[PDB]
């Protein structure tokens, strides 16, 4: 073999993949194989969780996370967060396993059998990193695919079964969204909402109409942006404000992924709408408020609230930190200024009173799916931030030329005027 | 165009529409496209308003500019300004959209038909349409034909008001209107003698008589301009260039926009209250405004408010654009402004 | 020599006494704001209702405390994660009473820290050297973001954040131990190994070099890498504990054959945690 | 030369003409094939008890309008007729596939009988082709008229099927007793269909008989070309689609409320659409809504494609567009 050793590449075995920078075919094979890995994991974990599923216990008590994602989309669920049959989960897992098989075959084929460098075979598939137009077009194509995917999710929510809306009457129910939001004022109010406790940036969405409309809007934009990238050149200032190499593009992707990971943690930890509490269990706010309300129920049966800093009616104790929390089982007992005591006196329907205790027990011995997802993806996001810094610095230095060390005889610091 | 001194000027894309100032076919194409855009706006906005019409809400409270204008000119309005049948609005908008499609087709046709210049086209009859930015005879004939079209439009309005009727807020219901004709009262509205003020016309009969007069005047002027070459003094006064004619037209349009803006806020007859809303009042702080004269609490603004303010701004900035284009066409280059803070005189032709 | 170009050449210039750079453009105002507010609120600042119970807790020098016991009290429990800008406050005295200065300080300080990391990278670039000092600096950055930002986010309010004071730090440590048993979390064990081993390797390296000076490159690489990796791990451990994913628990593990329970050291540790916890939790 | 994704442009070559013909045959087969296939699935999923405008039945209501298993109204008594029609169409599909394959690889590569053989710039050839197709179309119209005379289609006002005056010259003026999009008389439908069939046959005779005239060769500046002819056809198709969508949305005599649901309201957001005005369950739409909206938007994109092909037919090239945006950076 040639080019698979340190001498012929300069990279130690522990940096072996670096050798793939300019071998287009094998690099593509590696990407395809890795995608196969991801989808294989998806299918295998789905099948595992189905094989260990137990219909009586809740998903969050049972300890399944890939199943809860499908349950949110409503595949084989019923009103009040009840499964009807675990068959569609098996269907999805099997499809993913088969797709993984195909992708792995393609990855092996390009890794070993197929052409090593597509530039030799053709020119549409032969690309060099420092070709700005080619990279623009590839980015555009993949953007178009993402847009089709987002529109597909919206189409499912509108025509094919819909989503499990947990704001349907009498507990959650699988619904088909028919009135998507499209007012641009709503979209701007969502974007320019404060990320702080003063609302929530995008994590504060609470109705499914906004979710479906947002996916519609983003899919349209992704398709349009992909077309734009295919059809135009990078502007001069754009050409002068970036670094054009493989590692630089990798660093940009890493930064984007770090941002997305943090936002996903925020979603899974603060959102009870697009992550229904019926499946992932109660959020920390929901758990605290349910505990407070259940204690209040018991104390009103045997014969505690307070004023907010703005003066509304809220619960008392530590739970005051969750004074603004909104929930499906708690929303009916609302009022113009906080939950009225009179409402709590005689408006507690049985299912809400059952949900309160059921959530009080399962406060995130027992670890909620929210805890697993939040911790894992916070750690992943942090490490991807570190990777973004590493690769961005390396890209900037390598483009400049001083990546492999300072030059002994032309050292730049030796020429600067002493500051003292 | 202007091209101070140096010809063959290079224009960026931001000012890229000045490139075809010399290509007669492309000029035609651009303007047919623009007229297509206007009529498309009319039809599409009519439908867009019909979609969200509420019979319960008063018409002016909701944001409309087209339903009041249609309801004013007959078209399915009952007694007391009631929108009885909402189908004629649909028909009007649909005809406008069809017309827009026709115009846009013609626009693309001319943008791609033949040569950029209409002189070279071998149609041998399209060459009857090639014009120049210097010859006042051809432009006089063009002006005559367009005036003919305007007069024919005013005539059509007179006929439609005579036969189909037209809304009359003073009467309170759609009603045929006799076309008046009193040159004395027309001129008394011209002078604005105390009895008759042009912006406070009270009888639709006077409006109809004035429209009859306008139609007659426009048709006569069109005939005259088609037949008669401009006199020499009009060559002495006006410069002969495209940007100069744009400047003249812009000044005229700015004046007309200001007049219409004042008309909307004040007259109650030709802009009935039930459709457009109560009259406005003109305020002048830093810049002129039209106050709604009504509590905007839980009612937004009347349609008359929007029309009047938008057209005040349209008129004002058409005046400013007229000044800009006249200054250029007369010969003044604005680059000299950069020499302001120096000792060099900020001045040329 | 466009005015904009002249400005850029001024800021991104290696002839200032302290490099500014574009990241330093954000670093300087935020750090100055944080330092000024910290000094002011540490010398004199009213008592803060830390528990959100109308009962205050003082932490300033002019209100009785000294350097060891003084602190800047975290924002009130009632505020939660709400930003509390001065202009969003009912009255200045009230705004102090709820603990706004803590929020001001920590937010400006965190922004300044991340911009300081960026500035480190930028100057490494401007001087022509491999740009990985910032990667090493990212570890203590992660630790501060853990105690000040991520832990309150997981806990729902900034009242659970770390106080800005010497004794406040210890109080935070003991409450954290009570509620999460951090000692028996493997990531903190990695962190302890990291700091102690880093000191060990520093002493060894210094002694060797200063004794003989009267792949060797991999030596310095390992020096740099070891404590940084361990601090990353322990910062991640704190962050995980911010989401109620607590450490190991071996209480009530060995049982007698008949059914009694025999104590182990873990039970003693749990009882100590119990004491710390019951002294916490004002009411229940 | 053309790439694979644009492979059908290769059929534009007169070098391989007959194969081009094959494609069209195949298309029609596919079309009629679907007419079978869809119906079968529909006949599987069609419950008799429920109103016919709830489940995804589009062709079943169309048959119901043409008699075919309806009595006193709201009556379904034999699903065998639908299966018969679907089977007829699907069997015809096999014949059309056979002809498509005969011309695709068995028949001559280029038609150059030769009477069928034509060229893109032979106005007499296209004139006679047009006449023959018009004759067939008018024949189908008259066949529908005969069906009205003998079998008779469902009527809502009469509540039952029934069999059957040219004031069409007034319907064309849309006089207030008109606006054909609101026809409600079977006699009007039958008389107008008789008229259109007669006029189509007359035009077909004329086009076979007489060549294109110079007066109308003046206006057809560029349509004597592949792209031009395709563009004009596409534009005609879009026009027809718009008219059919409006008919489906508004008209109730032809599209009975029983099988199609109530009339649609024309609404406009950024783009036009048709709303149900029916208290159907959330997430469900009447078959009328599906028909009107899908038809309309297909016609809209047919109009866009007509613009594309027409522009390409005249002197315009779209691949120049980025280059322009390159110069004016
Ligand atoms: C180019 C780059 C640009 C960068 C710009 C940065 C601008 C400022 C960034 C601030 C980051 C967040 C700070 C914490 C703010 C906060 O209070 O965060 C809270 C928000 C969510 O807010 C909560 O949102 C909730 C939404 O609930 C609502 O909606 C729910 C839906 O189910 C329910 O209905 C619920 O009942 C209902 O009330 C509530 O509204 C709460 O009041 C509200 O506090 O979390 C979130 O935004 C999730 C994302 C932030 C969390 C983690 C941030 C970490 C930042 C990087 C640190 C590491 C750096 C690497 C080095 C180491
Ligand atoms: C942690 C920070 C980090 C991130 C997140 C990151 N990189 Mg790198 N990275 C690359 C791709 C990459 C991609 C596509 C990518 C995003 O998907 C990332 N990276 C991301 C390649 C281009 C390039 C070559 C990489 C290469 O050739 O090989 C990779 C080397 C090794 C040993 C992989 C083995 C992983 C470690 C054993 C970690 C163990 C984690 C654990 C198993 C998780 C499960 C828990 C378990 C306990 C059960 C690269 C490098 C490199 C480094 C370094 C230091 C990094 N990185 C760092 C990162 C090179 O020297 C090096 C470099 O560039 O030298 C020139
Ligand atoms: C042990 C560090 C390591 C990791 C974990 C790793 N590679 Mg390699 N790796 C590949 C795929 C791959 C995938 C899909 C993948 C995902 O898990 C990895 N790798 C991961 C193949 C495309 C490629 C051929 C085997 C490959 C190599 C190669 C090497 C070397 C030394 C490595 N690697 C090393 C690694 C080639 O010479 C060699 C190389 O780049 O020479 C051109
Ligand atoms: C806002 C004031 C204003 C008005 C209302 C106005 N113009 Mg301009 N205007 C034109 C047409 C025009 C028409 C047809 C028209 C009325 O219908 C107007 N304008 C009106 C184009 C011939 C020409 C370029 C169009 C263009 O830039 O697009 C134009 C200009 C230009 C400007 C500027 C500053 C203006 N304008 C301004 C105006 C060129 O530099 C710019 C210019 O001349 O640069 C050399
Ligand atoms: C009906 C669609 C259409 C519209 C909107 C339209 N034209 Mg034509 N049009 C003309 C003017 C015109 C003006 C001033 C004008 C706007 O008022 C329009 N058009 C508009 C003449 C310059 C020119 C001479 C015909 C003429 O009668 O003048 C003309 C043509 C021509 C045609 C055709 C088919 C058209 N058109 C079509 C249109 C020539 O071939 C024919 C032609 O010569 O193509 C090169
Ligand atoms: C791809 C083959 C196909 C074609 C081209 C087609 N349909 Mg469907 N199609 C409909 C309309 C339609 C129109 C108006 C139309 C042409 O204008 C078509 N279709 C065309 C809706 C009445 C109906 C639901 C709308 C829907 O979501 O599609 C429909 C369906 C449905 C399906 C399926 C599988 C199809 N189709 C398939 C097709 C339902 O499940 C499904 C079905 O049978 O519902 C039980
Ligand atoms: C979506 C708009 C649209 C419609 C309505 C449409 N086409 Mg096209 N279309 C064709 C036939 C066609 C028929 C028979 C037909 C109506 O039945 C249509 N089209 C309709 C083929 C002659 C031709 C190749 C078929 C093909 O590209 O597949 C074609 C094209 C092409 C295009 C494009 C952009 C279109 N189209 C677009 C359309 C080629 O690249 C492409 C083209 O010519 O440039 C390479
Ligand atoms: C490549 C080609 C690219 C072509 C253009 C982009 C196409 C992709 C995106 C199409 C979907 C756009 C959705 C917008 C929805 C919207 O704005 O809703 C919001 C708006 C307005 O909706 C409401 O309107 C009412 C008006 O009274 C209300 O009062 C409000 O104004 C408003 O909320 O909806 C509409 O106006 C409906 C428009 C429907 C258009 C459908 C076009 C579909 C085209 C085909 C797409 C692919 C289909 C594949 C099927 C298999
Ligand atoms: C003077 C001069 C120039 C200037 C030339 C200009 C710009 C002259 C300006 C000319 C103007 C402003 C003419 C305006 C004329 C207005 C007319 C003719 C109004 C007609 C309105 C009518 C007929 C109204 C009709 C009804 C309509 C309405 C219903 C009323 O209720 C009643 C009723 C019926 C009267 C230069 C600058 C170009 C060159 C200089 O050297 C010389
Ligand atoms: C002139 C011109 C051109 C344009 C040419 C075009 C495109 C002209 C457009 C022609 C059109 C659109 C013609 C449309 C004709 C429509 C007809 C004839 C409709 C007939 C409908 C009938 C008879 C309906 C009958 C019933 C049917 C139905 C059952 C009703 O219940 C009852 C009843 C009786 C109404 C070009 C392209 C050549 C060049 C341009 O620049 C200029
Ligand atoms: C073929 C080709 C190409 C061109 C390809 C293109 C541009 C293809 C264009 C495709 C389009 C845009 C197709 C459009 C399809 C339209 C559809 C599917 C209509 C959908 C309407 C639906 C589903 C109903 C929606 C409702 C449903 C419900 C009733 C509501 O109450 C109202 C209402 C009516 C909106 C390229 C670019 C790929 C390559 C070229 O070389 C060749
Ligand atoms: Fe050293």
């Amino acid at each position: 073999a040639a080019g698979y050793d340190r001498a012929t590449t300069g990279y130690g075995w522990w940096a072996g993949n670096a050798r793939l920078t300019d071998l287009s075919g094998q690099l593509t094979g590696a990407h395809i194989a890795h995608a196969g890995m991801i989808t294989f994991w998806a299918g295998a974990m789905t099948l595992f969780e189905v094989s260990h599923f137990i219909p009586e216990k809740p998903m969050y008590e049972q300890g399944s996370i890939l199943l809860a994602h499908l349950a949110a989309e409503g595949f084989g669920v019923g009103p009040g967060g009840e499964v009807i049959s675990t068959y569609p989960y098996f269907v999805i897992g099997a499809i993913h396993l088969i797709a993984s098989a195909v992708l792995g075959f393609g990855g092996l084929y390009h890794t070993f059998r197929g052409p090593a460098k597509f530039e030799d075979y053709s020119d549409w598939w032969g690309y060099d990193w420092e070709d700005k137009e080619k990279m623009m077009q590839i980015l555009g194509i993949h953007l178009i695919f993402l847009g089709i995917g987002a529109l597909a999710f919206a189409a499912k929510a509108m025509f094919f079964g819909g989503l499990y809306d947990p704001w349907a009457p009498g507990g959650g129910n699988v619904r088909l969204i028919t009135n998507p939001t499209w007012n641009l004022g709503t979209f701007l109010g969502y974007i320019t909402r404060s990320p702080w406790g003063e609302g929530g940036w995008i994590v504060s969405v609470n109705n499914l109409e906004d979710v479906v409309g947002g996916h519609l809007l983003v899919g349209v934009h992704y398709i349009f942006g992909g077309v734009f990238h295919i059809l135009v050149k990078p502007w001069g200032w754009v050409r002068r404000a970036y670094v054009w190499s493989g590692e630089a593009y990798l660093s940009y992707s890493l930064g984007a992924l770090y941002m997305c990971g943090m936002i996903a943690v925020g979603y899974v930890w603060f959102n009870n709408t697009v992550y229904p509490s019926e499946f992932y269990g109660p959020t920390a706010a929901e758990a605290s408020q349910a505990q407070a309300m259940t204690f209040l129920i018991r104390d009103q049966r045997l014969g505690y609230l307070m004023r907010s800093p703005s003066g509304e009616i809220i619960f008392g104790g530590e739970t005051m930190r969750f004074w603004d929390f909104r929930g499906p089982w708690l929303e009916p007992l609302r009022g113009p200024n906080g939950l009225d005591l009179n409402k709590l006196r005689n408006d507690i329907q049985p299912w809400q009173a059952r949900r309160a205790a059921e959530y009080m027990t399962h406060a995130p011995n027992y670890v909620s799916p929210r805890s697993w997802l939040s911790t894992s993806h916070f750690c992943l996001a942090f490490f991807f931030f570190v990777g973004h810094i590493w690769h961005s610095g390396r890209a900037r230095a390598a483009a400049a030329g001083f990546e492999k060390g300072i030059e002994r005889k032309t050292e730049y610091a030796l020429s600067l005027p002493d500051i003292d | 165009m202007q091209t101070y001194g140096n010809q063959n000027v290079e224009y960026g894309w931001w000012s890229g529409n000045s490139r075809f100032t010399d290509f007669s076919a492309q000029f035609l194409a651009a303007h047919i496209g623009q007229i297509a855009s206007m009529t498309f706006f009319a039809g599409s906005i009519t439908l867009f308003e019909l979609s969200r019409y509420n019979p319960d809400i008063p018409l002016y409270a909701q944001g409309f500019v087209c339903l009041p204008q249609l309801s004013r000119v007959g078209f399915g309005v009952g007694a007391g300004g009631a929108v009885v049948d909402t189908y004629p609005f649909f028909a009007v908008g649909m005809i406008h959209l069809f017309a827009a499609a026709v115009f846009g087709s013609g626009a693309i046709f001319h943008i791609l038909t033949g040569p950029k210049v209409l002189a070279d086209s071998d149609s041998a009859a399209s060459q009857r349409f090639h014009f120049e930015w210097d010859d006042f005879e051809t432009q006089g004939r063009i002006l005559g034909h367009h005036l003919l079209f305007l007069g024919s439009g005013a005539l059509l309005f007179v006929v439609w008001a005579a036969t189909h009727g037209i809304y009359d807020p003073n009467v309170g219901e759609v009603r045929a209107v006799s076309p008046g004709f009193d040159i004395v009262r027309i001129f008394k509205y011209g002078w604005a003698t105390p009895g008759f003020n042009p912006f406070f016309v009270d009888n639709l009969e006077d409006v109809m008589g004035g429209h009859l007069f306008i139609a007659l005047i426009d048709i006569a002027g069109g005939i005259y301009h088609i037949l008669v070459k401009p006199w020499p003094y009009t060559e002495r006064i006006f410069t002969k260039s495209g940007e100069a004619l744009l400047g003249y037209a812009l000044g005229g349009l700015g004046l007309m926009g200001l007049v219409a803006a004042y008309f909307c806020s004040v007259n109650d007859v030709v802009f009935p209250v039930e459709f457009f809303g109560p009259v406005l009042q003109p305020n002048l702080g830093f810049l002129p405004n039209f106050a709604d004269t009504l509590d905007v609490s839980a009612s937004g603004h009347t349609s008359r408010f929007w029309i009047a303010n938008f057209h005040y701004f349209w008129g004002f900035y058409c005046i400013q654009g007229h000044l800009f284009h006249a200054l250029r066409a007369s010969g003044f280059d604005f680059r000299v402004l950069t020499k302001f803070f120096t000792t060099e005189t900020v001045e040329l032709g | 020599a466009s005015a904009w170009e002249r400005f850029c050449s001024f800021i991104t210039s290696t002839n200032n006494r302290l490099y500014i750079g574009w990241f330093g453009v954000l670093m300087i105002p935020t750090l100055l704001t944080a330092v000024t507010c910290f000094v002011i609120a540490f010398i004199g600042a009213p008592p803060v209702d830390i528990d959100g119970i109308r009962e205050p807790v003082a932490g300033s020098l002019l209100y009785g405390n000294n350097i060891i016991t003084g602190a800047v009290v975290p924002s009130s429990n009632a505020i939660g994660l709400h930003l509390y800008p001065i202009w969003e406050a009912a009255s200045l005295d009230e705004w102090l009473y709820n603990g706004g200065p803590y929020q001001l300080i920590i937010f400006h300080y965190m922004i300044g820290c991340i911009c300081y990391l960026g500035r480190q990278w930028e100057y490494s670039y401007r001087l022509g050297m491999r740009p990985w000092i910032c990667v090493a600096y990212s570890a203590p950055l992660a630790a501060t973001y853990s105690v000040f930002l991520i832990y309150p986010l997981g806990q729902g309010s900034f009242s659970d954040g770390m106080p800005l004071g010497i004794s406040g730090t210890f109080n935070f440590m003991f409450v954290f131990q009570a509620e999460h048993n951090i000692l028996m979390h493997p990531f903190h064990m990695f962190g302890v190994a990291g700091v102690l081993g880093g000191s060990l390797f520093a002493a060894m390296h210094g002694s060797l070099v200063s004794s003989t000076l009267v792949n060797s490159r991999s030596l310095h690489f390992f020096l740099g890498a070891w404590p940084v990796v361990c601090i990353w791990l322990t910062a991640m451990g704190i962050s995980t504990m911010a989401f109620n994913l607590n450490g190991f628990n071996f209480n009530h593990s060995i049982v007698d054959s008949q059914g009694n329970v025999v104590n182990t050291w873990a039970d003693v540790l749990n009882r100590a945690n119990l004491g710390f916890e019951v002294m916490h939790e004002r009411n229940a | 030369e053309y790439p694979w994704y644009s492979g059908n442009s290769r059929l534009e070559d007169p070098a391989v003409q007959g194969k081009w013909l094959a494609a069209h045959i195949a298309q029609i087969a596919l079309i009629v094939f679907w007419v079978g296939l869809n119906t079968f699935s529909e006949n599987q999923a069609f419950d008799t008890s429920l109103p016919m405008f709830d489940q995804g039945l589009v062709l079943i209501p169309h048959l119901a309008a043409l008699g075919f298993g309806v009595g006193s109204g709201g009556v379904v008594t034999n699903t065998f007729v639908f299966t018969q029609i679907g089977a007829i169409h699907m069997v015809s599909s096999f014949v059309l596939f056979g002809g498509a394959y005969f011309h695709a690889k068995i028949g001559p590569s280029v038609l150059a009988t030769d009477q069928f053989a034509f060229s893109w710039d032979d106005p007499k050839k296209l004139g006679y082709i047009l006449g023959h197709h018009l004759v067939l179309i008018g024949t189908g119209a008259l066949l529908f008229v005969l069906w009205i005379k003998f079998h008779g289609i469902y009527d809502p006002t009469i509540g039952e099927v029934r069999t059957v005056g040219d004031v069409v010259l007034k319907y064309g003026w849309f006089t207030p007793g008109y606006n054909c999009f609101f026809v409600d008389n079977l006699e009007d439908l039958a008389s107008g269909h008789l008229f259109i069939g007669l006029v189509d046959i007359a035009g077909g005779i004329f086009h076979i008989n007489v060549a294109p005239l110079p007066w109308s060769k003046v206006v057809n500046k560029y349509t004597y070309s592949p792209d031009g002819l395709l563009g004009t056809a596409i534009g005609g198709l879009a026009l027809m689609g718009f008219i059919s969508a409006y008919f489906c949305a508004v008209n109730t005599l032809v599209y009975p409320v029983e099988f199609f649901g109530p009339a649609l309201e024309v609404k406009f957001g950024i783009a036009p659409y048709f709303k149900d005005t029916a208290d159907l369950a959330d997430g469900f739409y009447t078959s009328r809504a599906w028909l009107a909206n899908i038809t309309y938007y297909l016609a809209f994109y047919m109009l866009q494609g007509h613009l594309y092909h027409t522009l390409k037919a005249m002197g315009f090239k779209f691949e120049d567009i980025p280059a322009v945006i390159a110069r004016d950076t």
